[PDB]
RNA sequence: AGUAGUAACAAGAGG
RNA sequence: ACCUCUGCUUCUGCU
């Protein structure tokens, strides 16, 4: 009688004056209110409330059909129901002791969908179960919050993708007109609606889990280390405040989160690497000795086709061919000939914004493959030179289009930019200009079509042509478009130099170093180097406590050196990882500028400052050059971002508390070691104490020059402070 | 507003508005600052629900009688442990109370808990148990038309 | 020895012990009668900080109505609600050039809202003034009544299901000679006369803020009722759509992206500012924020930020600011009363206060009720200054960011200049200039600009410092966040949703305070053991093998005796704890699958269970928590729907009162709700769309799927002739 | 993680669960729960309810404890503030006679006496009755019931202690900071100056410290605590060499100091606040 | 009386 | 007297 009980209610309720007025003048959208018509309000201390009730005898609500499916009274004695309306519905009060009864003397259904249904649930127990631990380390190490992925398992859709799906498989016939374009749809579809046949679970909690489970959601939180969803998933097991719980969580990981891991782990190696005395070595010694996830990182590199200019370079030092390209929209991107050369530069969109970009300028030639559609690109600076592309359908053909035409950097895809588009999340966090582009472009191209124009087209035909419609066109096209059909995915040997440099047999130059992205990324996966250059906390901030933490904990043994052997101090390796966090173009002069500052504290008997020479020692640790430029801070990159540190006194980045006695770097305490005169702030001059309008006006720091030895000033020193100085009679050779 | 443009507008009128409208920063040293002042009458008193360090406990070791774990039964056998009870007399007046009413609530209540059987106990409605837990005290509610 | 906690801090910075100077586990203060008082109080004052402006009679309501804005200059440095429209517009002026296309964006985003936003949106509102009744009511119920009210005196077009047409008929139910509603004596039909109805569209009823943390003295909150929601909805949403765009905003993020975009706020400040330059934050609030915004601004405001955009837009999005210039106030519940001599006692109205003799009353009310008299307009008081609490929360907001915009260096071309972060009246602002002298002149120069647009700094309430250490809304900064575990301690307990559900919240608690606030290791631990304490007390579900007496403990312990496996029963079936740190993140129920007696699992997981009360997707697994600070919170949880998730008993006070028949009309209305799903089981998921009846809508899917199920063979062909029999003979019934 | 939190957990539970204050946490937890229960099941019954704790030795036997009694009252209790009036009647061998103003509130009863011999002979002791009339609320009652919560206070910032020298000294200094019995934390004041204590007596303090905010709860108590709070962190910004000012220090003064109006607990923390300031003077 | 604390509770409503 | 009902429901807002 499938229909058959619920037609004879409606039957009876229509019978009903009131009930039949009711849903004979609501409209299916009125439904939508009178659904929650209600005096019931939402409790508003729920914790006070349930432990008033719970002193009560019927506290619970049921449904009514609870009097034919339970006994009235249990086998104690208790009442389990009673005939009292709840107020506003026919539920009934009932005893706790009826859901106990229920639990044990109750009808037992079958739970074979359990385990589908709540799968998101079940595979949390599963990761656990087959889960590794490793040893506890305790360390100081900055959690920075970003947005991470919290949910393992989804299907990357859209919350109206997923609603469609879901349509699809639990309520099929209530779809309405439309129906799913996506493959990735219609084969999650299938095989949910084959998981999920002859389920007897409310439809409710299938609908609901399945939209847990098919939606990517995000969260911000405070995160140390591999950002995977999998990790996130037990963040409050494997990071405490001063503590790591080296886990690996069961199962396989996504393609996706090693290949992103493999790309950060190589780009780390290389920066590394390119600091070092002998790089190709060091860079080897580290792919020999890295893993992900317990993976040797020289297995992952052999096996793995990811194209990128630091993986490339590891591959070429080990050995391994490469394909000598980069992805980019899903599109991988030969270089035939030509080069160019990275320059950041101002860049108004059409969306009425300044913009610092990354922009190549130069000739350049690219093969392009992806797994639809293929293209030969032209390009110069900003220049869609030309475009002959081919692929499966006319579809294939224009998503190419798209990415090559946004690919190209023209102002014309610039200023076409419309609408809702912006290059810092809610945050305030510098996202990918290009991606932004794409993703926008992608949306909607009718601006970018319409801005871009046409082109008359020759007879050669063979040569076709596609227009701002999207037709297919053979007398016009757009500019530089065009329409056509062995070894681009052949990889090839290469050989590489002590600085990293990789050529091809015949010897050209396929790849420097200097070509390598400088983004700090957060790996997706654990990364172990296991290395002696590299310190066993991951990342840039890290770095920075480290090394302080590491200068200050050998204090005794560093200082003696410093005094007696400073140049053996300057050169050693532990600073190295930190000449990675100082501008390639500033090493050699912060170095100089260092060294001389503490030469002039030894000269300058009395003026012995171990904060100062805590502070400033990794930046001497470069071949040192002099120069005029005196420095009121040093620069360091942070995440892509500049902080600088002051050389007088505290920063954000290295303050001493007094109050505390320790020294604090970026928010850590890295710990303590534990007259007016000041040798190492300035070059050549000496800080006597506070300003004398005496010796004349308050001079900048870069108006200093013009003294002369004995000579003193007041001087704009930093921090709003003014100080008296003196020119030094004898310099310090450095 | 559609055809508005500003042209010192907020200048303007920072020049007309008093210097007396200002958030001067006073340099703050705890060197020179005072104790925070307490308000003064008649002493502080007690407001805990139970005794605290005054309290003495009646104690029986690993009990083992009928009714461990009900509470009066556990009561009954913690008094059992004391022998030395005497005639209650009142030796610190609560001043705005009836004094008299709180030695008869003791003495009622002694006497019923030697008395009871059970595990509840509920207590007679005396007078002076009344009067000590405030029975009939609210005002009788009335339409303020009849009461104005 | 006597022992001192605070010396603590001698050694330890106060920041890093912050955690002891919040006094979270004892009950937060409460009210107790009236909060007509607290109400006067707002009126007053807000009056009082505007005093100086200028005073009309509404020619609708007769309300006296005062006009401060473009009044004489503040000459001191009390509150002051004499906002200065140009001024304002210079400000808005220049987030327009600061941001060239984020208008324009944010208005198309609204526009898009409007076309697209279901009346049934304004069902998300909490308790909420219902003028049919002149008492509140929840949100859908105050909807439902004002949509019925509309229909009967012939207001209608929002039958379209669209919100804007809803908000058509308001403005057009403002042209009646006299809305009829109905009271309960049996069933009276009253008329409204014009006024009266304006009036009761213009009102917000007020009553006080409960279990508020950090304050000796209570304050009145505000309830706007349904005329005034929808539009002060699309004002906010167009704010909000600014404010997501503003670096200088704290608004809408939360807890963890809050905190990134400060500590980006000061990074970014630190790289613009130059070696030599000082650097100071104020650690930032505002005096009476609500009472000193003022309607008229937010005119400017709205009109401002739309301009160049079509006109219906426009006066739509206008229509909040002008509503709430034109508000008054419901004075709350009035007073009690009490004879010495007579024990006795009685309750006076609010609208009493109107005429009532002023010899019952302490000198101070006495001198309240005076001043308020002028302003008494059929038992409201008219308010027409000020937006009362949290009205504006994001537009609010991008006044106050529009002073931090002033502060670019290329604006201001002074000795200083000042950026920050801003959410509602509190604020992180950060000065810069090379000597003191510049940091004072630059802390003056951004006072005295909030003063011309009708913000006044709280100078008791704010403070400076050099740069590195701050507060902003209880997150201390210490050359970064560090944690405040104690602003949570309450959360830590039983929520009293259910024992499902309950379960799921307690782990999950301890777990996220694991990861945000600091909850070491041991004492996750020890709240593990300690909340499952409290839910076996709370719950009476004691585990099997113990010996305490509760009404459960016969029903748990026969559970117990009869199960195999002890340790596949549920905690609230008198089972053990099987949590520790490692599993925090998974439901009791998938834990202990594997360990559980299949009739017991089969039982626990049955879903044809009476105690199960499903409704609706979007809101399935969703708690209500109130946390110690701020506005409630919808609580996901993770949870396995069983026989623990069940549902406790309403309140069954409104039985012994005029409006019991209420009940009557849910239990219809659910009833009818209930059968339409057996017809349309997506409704539960999506909300259906149709101009069709209910009835129709289900005659023509019983139809069709009787005729599906024939052809498929689920059912016979004689069960498929009473179907379309029974469709038939509903059909006929359908015409009396 | 698990095998090293047990470990931490046992110090912690130890010097917690000895505390006096752990005492009071669960007779407040035993009395509210059973005065709620009481107050919803039986509201026109004058009920009984003993004051009942149970406990070990460290020499490990069960002790069941009774303190007196609670007469409930009627309990018709609506709102959340709505007043159970109740009588305690609570033991005691105190004589209040010596500090009356501690006992305004109470009528002290003489109802027995207790013995204590040694040798040369013995001395009777009189048994006092603490009796007084009292109310409570369902607010009330529900916050005293969850009293446990004062443990994770005191036990979360004494763990973020640990755990901050921990990440420095790169291991788990638990051990060394609960056996090393130095001391070396100030959190008291004797008459020859500060005295230090171990991070054990930090745990007890602290937790004293919230027991006696949850027992002394007001709304004197939470605007002396926000209001000093500001204070305190101006007193902080001058130790950390950060010039801080004030635009009103003389109203900021007054919104703490109206808050202190006559609450015994707030009254003792606006001293403590004080002599933490003389101390921080005396140190500068 | 007591709770409390700027206004309430110390049962309300109905018969 | 006694009977009946009620224990968040004339009072808990906003992004
Ligand atoms: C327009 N582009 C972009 N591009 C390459 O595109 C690749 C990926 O694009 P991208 O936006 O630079 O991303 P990338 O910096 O790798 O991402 P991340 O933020 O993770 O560092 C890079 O390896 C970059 O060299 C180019 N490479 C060359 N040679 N010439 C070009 O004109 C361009
Ligand atoms: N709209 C709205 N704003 C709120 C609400 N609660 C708090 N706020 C705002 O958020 C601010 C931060 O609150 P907290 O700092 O946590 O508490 P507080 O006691 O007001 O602040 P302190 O002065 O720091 O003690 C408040 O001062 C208000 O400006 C709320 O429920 N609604
Ligand atoms: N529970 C709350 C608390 C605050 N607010 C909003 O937040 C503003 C700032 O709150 P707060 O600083 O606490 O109060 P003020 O109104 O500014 O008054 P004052 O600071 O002088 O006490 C309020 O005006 C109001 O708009 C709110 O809506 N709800
Ligand atoms: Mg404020
Ligand atoms: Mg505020």
């Amino acid at each position: 009688g499938s229909g058959m009980e619920r037609i004879k209610e409606l039957m009876e309720m229509v019978k009903n004056s009131r009930m039949r007025e009711i849903l004979t003048t609501t409209s299916v959208d009125h439904m939508a209110v009178i659904k929650k018509y209600t005096s019931g309000r939402q409790e508003k201390n729920p914790a006070l409330r349930m432990k008033w009730m719970m002193a009560m005898k019927y506290p619970i609500s049921a449904s009514s059909r609870i009097r034919e499916m339970i006994p009235e009274k249990d086998e104690d004695g208790n009442t389990l129901w009673t005939n009292t309306k709840d107020a506003g519905s026919n539920r009934v009060l009932v005893s706790p002791n009826a859901v106990t009864w229920w639990n044990r003397a109750g009808p037992v259904s079958d739970v074979v969908h359990y385990p589908r249904v709540y799968k998101m649930y079940f595979d949390r127990l599963e990761r656990l179960t087959h889960g590794t631990f490793g040893p506890v380390k305790f360390y100081n190490q900055v959690k920075v919050r970003k947005r991470v992925d919290i949910n393992p398992g989804h299907k990357d859709l859209t919350s109206r993708e997923a609603q469609e799906v879901i349509m699809e498989v639990v309520f099929p016939n209530e779809v309405g007109a439309r129906t799913l374009s996506s493959d990735a749809q219609l084969t999650i579809t299938k095989e949910k609606k084959e998981e999920l046949k002859n389920c007897k679970i409310s439809p409710i909690m299938v609908a609901y889990m399945l939209e847990r489970e098919l939606v990517r959601r995000t969260r911000f939180l405070p995160i140390a280390g591999a950002t995977s969803s999998t990790y996130v998933e037990v963040l409050h097991l494997t990071q405490g405040t001063c503590w790591e719980q080296q886990y690996t969580p069961g199962g396989e990981a996504e393609n996706d989160d090693l290949d992103q891991t493999l790309i950060i782990a190589s780009r780390n190696i290389v920066r590394r690497s390119i600091v070092a005395i002998d790089p190709l070595a060091s860079l080897l010694s580290m792919c020999h000795t890295t893993s992900i996830s317990s993976e040797p990182l020289v297995e992952i590199l052999r096996s793995n086709p990811t194209d990128e200019q630091a993986v490339n370079i590891c591959k070429a030092a080990l050995g391994i061919r490469i394909n000598n390209s980069f992805s980019f929209g899903g599109y991988n991107f030969k270089r035939v000939k030509g080069s160019s050369q990275r320059t950041e530069k101002a860049v108004l969109t059409g969306n009425l914004q300044t913009l610092t970009m990354t922009i190549f300028e130069g000739y350049e030639e690219f093969n392009v493959s992806g797994k639809r559609a293929s293209a030969v690109l032209k390009k110069g600076a900003q220049r869609l030179i030309q475009a002959i592309i081919g692929g499966r359908t006319l579809e294939d053909i224009l998503n190419l289009m798209i990415t090559l035409m946004v690919f190209s950097q023209e102002e014309k895809m610039l200023k076409a930019v419309r609408g809702d588009l912006n290059f810092v999340n809610r945050a305030n966090q510098r996202l990918n200009p290009m991606y932004q582009l794409l993703r926008h472009f992608q949306k909607d191209s009718s601006t970018l079509l319409k801005n871009w124009g046409t082109e008359e087209i020759d007879p050669i035909m063979g040569i076709a042509g596609i227009m701002p419609d999207g037709t297919i066109n053979k007398t016009q096209t757009l500019m530089g478009v065009r329409l056509s059909q062995y070894s681009f995915n052949e990889r090839i040997r290469v050989n590489i130099d002590k600085y990293l440099r990789v050529r091809n047999e015949k010897g050209e130059l396929l790849i420097s170093p200097e070509e390598v992205s400088e983004a700090q990324g957060q790996e997706k996966l654990p990364i172990n180097y296991n290395s002696s250059l590299m310190w066993e906390v991951n990342g840039p901030e890290s770095i920075l406590t480290n090394t302080y933490h590491w200068i200050i904990k050998n204090w005794e043994l560093l200082k003696t050196q410093w005094m007696t052997d400073p140049t053996v101090l300057y050169n050693r390796i532990e600073f190295e990882p930190f000449q990675t966090l100082i501008p390639k173009g500033n090493r050699a002069i912060y170095s100089g500028f260092t060294r001389t500052l503490f030469q002039q504290m030894r000269d300058v008997e009395g003026t012995f400052d171990s904060i100062q020479i805590i502070k400033l020692l990794p930046f001497s640790a470069h071949p040192p050059s002099l120069g005029r430029t005196q420095f009121s801070s040093f620069t360091l990159n942070i995440r892509g971002a500049p902080l600088r540190l002051l050389i007088r006194g505290n920063s954000q980045v290295f303050n001493y508390n007094q109050m505390e006695n320790v020294i604090i770097v970026l928010g850590k305490s890295v710990g303590s070691p534990e007259s007016s005169i000041e040798s190492a702030v300035l070059r050549g001059f000496l800080i006597l104490g506070k300003a004398n309008s005496k010796y004349g006006p308050v001079l900048t720091i870069g108006e200093l020059d013009k003294l002369g030895r004995g000579e003193k000033a007041n001087v704009l020193i930093g921090q709003g402070d003014t100080v008296l100085v003196m020119k030094r009679k004898r310099d310090s050779s450095i | 507003v559609s055809s508005f443009k500003a042209n010192g507008n907020i200048e303007a009128k920072l020049g007309a508005m008093s210097e007396k409208v200002n958030a001067q920063i006073e340099s703050f040293d705890p060197r020179t600052i005072r104790e925070l002042e307490l308000p003064e009458g008649k002493f502080c008193t007690q407001r805990s629900k139970f005794l605290l360090m005054d309290a003495m406990k009646l104690s029986v070791l690993n009990p083992a009688h009928e009714g461990e774990g009900i509470p009066m039964k556990d009561a009954k056998a913690c008094l059992d442990t004391f022998w030395g009870w005497k005639k209650a007399t009142i030796i610190k007046k609560h001043e705005k109370g009836v004094n008299t009413n709180y030695l008869m609530i003791w003495e009622q209540l002694l006497e019923s808990i030697k008395e009871m059987e059970g595990k509840f106990l509920n207590l007679k409605k005396t007078n002076h148990l009344k009067w000590g837990l405030g029975e009939g005290q609210a005002p009788e509610k009335m339409d303020f038309e009849d009461c104005k | 020895m006597d022992v001192n906690p605070m010396l603590i801090f001698l050694k330890v910075p106060v920041q890093n012990a912050i955690s002891t100077t919040f006094p979270y586990t004892g009950d937060p203060p409460y009210s107790h009668g009236t909060g007509t008082g607290y109400t006067m109080d707002t009126v007053i004052r807000t009056h009082d900080y505007s005093s100086r402006g200028i005073w009309k009679t509404n020619s609708e309501t007769g309300a006296q109505q005062l006009n401060p804005i473009d009044g004489p200059l503040p000459e001191d440095n009390e509150p002051s609600g004499y906002a200065q429209t140009d001024c304002v517009l210079e400000l808005i002026e220049g987030l327009d050039r600061s941001h060239p296309g984020l208008f324009e964006t944010a208005c198309q985003e609204t526009i898009d809202a409007i076309q697209q936003t279901r009346v049934d949106k304004l069902t998300q509102g909490r308790q909420t003034y219902d003028w049919t009744l002149n008492r509140n009511q929840p949100a859908a119920t105050a909807l439902a009544n004002t949509i019925e009210v509309f229909r009967k005196n012939g207001y209608k077009l929002n039958e379209s299901g669209r919100l804007i047409d809803f908000l058509k008929d308001v403005l057009l139910s403002f042209e009646n000679d006299s809305m009829e509603v109905t009271t309960h004596f049996g069933k009276k039909r009253v008329k409204l006369t014009k006024k009266n109805y304006l009036i009761r569209a213009l009102t917000l009823n007020t009553m006080t803020k409960d279990a508020e943390r950090g304050k000796l003295k209570r304050r009145a909150i505000a309830t706007p009722g349904m005329q005034i929601r929808g539009f002060v909805y699309f004002v906010e949403l167009l704010a909000r759509n600014i404010c997501e765009r503003l670096e200088q905003s704290g608004l809408p993020v939360g807890g963890n992206e809050k905190k990134a975009k400060l500590a980006n706020v000061i990074k970014k400040m630190m790289a613009k500012s130059t070696d030599e330059e000082l650097s100071y934050t104020i650690t930032g609030d505002n005096t009476k924020w609500n009472e000193n915004q003022n309607p008229r601004i937010f005119l400017a405001m709205v009109l401002r930020i739309t301009a160049g955009q079509p006109e219906w837009f426009r006066d739509l999005l206008a229509v909040a600011p002008i509503m709430f210039s034109n508000k008054v106030a419901r004075l709350g519940r009035g007073y009690m009363f009490e004879s010495k001599s007579m024990h006795l006692r009685t309750q006076i109205s609010a609208e009493n206060l109107s005429d009532i003799n002023l010899r019952y009353f302490n000198e101070d009310t006495k001198k309240k009720i005076e001043k308020i008299r002028h302003l008494m307009v059929e038992g409201t008081a008219s308010l027409s200054p000020g937006m009362m609490m949290g009205m504006f929360n994001m537009l609010s907001t991008v006044l106050g960011v529009s002073v931090l915009n002033l502060g670019q260096r290329e604006i201001l071309k002074r000795t200083y200049w000042w950026d920050g972060l801003q959410s509602s009246d509190d604020f992180a602002l950060i000065i810069n200039g090379h000597f003191k002298e510049d940091i004072q002149q630059g802390v003056n120069h951004f006072y005295r600009t909030c003063k011309l647009v009708g913000i006044n700094m709280s100078q008791k309430k704010s403070y400076i410092n050099k740069t590195g250490t701050f507060e902003f809304t209880s997150f201390f900064y210490r050359y970064g966040f560090v944690a405040n575990f104690s602003m949570e301690l309450p959360s830590f307990g039983v929520a009293g949703n259910n024992e499902s559900a309950d379960m799921s919240i307690g782990t999950t608690v301890i777990k996220t305070n694991m990861i945000n606030n600091d909850l070491g290791p041991a004492t996750a631990q020890m709240a593990i053991q300690l909340f499952i304490k409290d839910y076996r007390y709370t719950y009476r579900c004691h585990r099997g093998d113990t010996n305490l007496e509760t009404r459960r403990t016969k029903s748990i312990k026969r559970l117990w005796t009869e199960t195999i496996s002890k340790a596949g029963l549920l905690v609230a079936d008198g089972g053990p704890n099987p949590y520790n740190l490692r599993n925090l993140h998974i439901p009791e129920v998938c834990l202990k699958w594997s360990l559980m007696d299949p009739d017991y699992r089969g039982r626990l997981c049955n879903p044809n269970n009476p105690f199960v009360h499903h409704m609706e997707v979007e809101s399935t697994n969703l708690a209500v928590v109130m946390p110690a600070h701020g506005p409630a919170k919808s609580l996901e949880y993770d949870a396995v729907a069983t026989t623990h998730s069940w549902t406790p008993k309403r309140n069954r006070s409104i039985l012994n009162t005029n409006q019991r028949g209420i009940l009557e009309d849910e239990r219809i209305y659910q009833k009818c709700c209930q059968v339409f799903e057996k017809f349309f089981p997506s409704s539960t998921y999506r909300r259906p769309i149709g101009m069709a009846s209910m009835l129709d809508a289900m005659l023509s899917r019983a139809r069709i799927d009787a005729r599906i199920d024939l052809e498929s063979g689920r059912i016979s062909s004689q069960d498929f002739s009473e179907i379309t029999n029974t469709c038939k003979a509903i059909e006929a019934l359908k015409r009396q | 993680i698990e095998h090293i939190a047990s470990r931490r957990r046992n110090f912690f539970t130890a010097e917690v669960s000895q505390c006096r204050a752990s005492e009071y946490i669960m007779k407040a937890v035993y009395i509210n729960t059973a005065l709620l229960n009481s107050s919803c099941t039986a509201m026109e019954e004058y009920q009984v309810i003993p004051i009942i704790t149970k406990c070990r030795d460290t020499s490990g036997q069960r002790r069941t404890n009774l303190y007196g009694f609670i007469i409930k009252g009627r309990s018709h209790l609506r709102n959340d503030t709505d007043v159970v009036n109740f009588i305690s009647l609570e033991f005691s061998l105190t004589d209040p006679r010596n500090e009356i103003h501690k006992w305004e509130k109470y009528c002290v009863l003489e109802i027995g006496d207790m013995e204590i011999r040694t040798s040369i002979s013995t001395i009777m002791k009189p048994v006092y009755l603490y009796v007084r009339t009292n109310g409570t609320s369902k607010i009330k009652m529900k916050w005293g019931m969850e009293m446990r919560r004062c443990l994770l206070q005191s036990l979360q910032q004494v763990e973020s202690m640990i755990e901050a020298e921990s990440a420095v000294k790169e291991k788990d200094m638990t051990e060394p900071f609960f056996r090393n019995r130095e001391n070396d934390w100030p959190i008291g004041e004797s008459p020859q100056g500060i005295e230090k204590g171990t991070i054990g007596k930090v745990c007890r303090v602290l937790l004293a410290k919230s027991v006696f905010n949850s027992i002394y709860a007001s709304a004197q108590l939470e605007g002396f605590s926000a209001e000093s709070r500001k204070l305190l962190l101006l007193i902080q910004a001058f130790r950390d060499n950060l010039d801080p000012g004030t635009f009103d220090l003389k109203g900021l003064y007054e919104a703490i100091e109206e808050c202190i109006i006559n609450d015994p607990w707030v009254l003792l923390n606006a001293s403590w606040f004080n002599s933490f300031l003389k101390a921080v003077q005396l140190s500068m």
